């Protein structure tokens, strides 16, 4: 899998399919949330700016 | 991402499980935990003379 | 945002968290309250004589 972002025009081809929208995430100074890389298991905490 | 600010006065001891080392921060800022960082929670005497 | 008039003869303490930095004013000024500053909150003595 893989994610596309960015302020673009996007379209299922005929070859993939949409798992989902990646959204919803804004921080600000002092604050952030914990992301867990699953391919590594390497839960780790981002913080600032938006991600 | 859990954080707490700190009392003026006051101190909190932390300690991050996953890389093995402790910390401890003093005066009017906020703690902010580690994927495995935790409080030292310290029950103390209160109530009304000292419990 | 957030400001506070103090009093002609008195003093507050706030703290801004994301910078840092702590900081007093006194005298008949207003106080202007930073995205992450907190005021000082002072529970004192008063009712009667003294409680």
């Amino acid at each position: 899998c893989w994610l596309i972002r960015g302020p673009l025009e996007y379209v299922p081809s005929a070859k993939v399919e949409v798992v989902e929208e990646r959204q919803a995430i804004p921080l600000d100074q002092n604050e952030g949330i914990y992301v867990q890389d699953v391919k590594t298991g390497k839960v780790r905490a981002v913080i600032g700016s938006t991600y | 991402v859990v954080s707490y600010r700190v009392p003026h006065n006051a101190a909190v001891q932390v300690y991050d499980y996953r890389a093995k080392r402790a910390r401890v921060v003093f005066g009017p800022e906020l703690v902010t935990l580690d994927p495995e960082e935790q409080f030292t929670v310290l029950s103390l005497s209160a109530g009304r003379p000292k419990r």
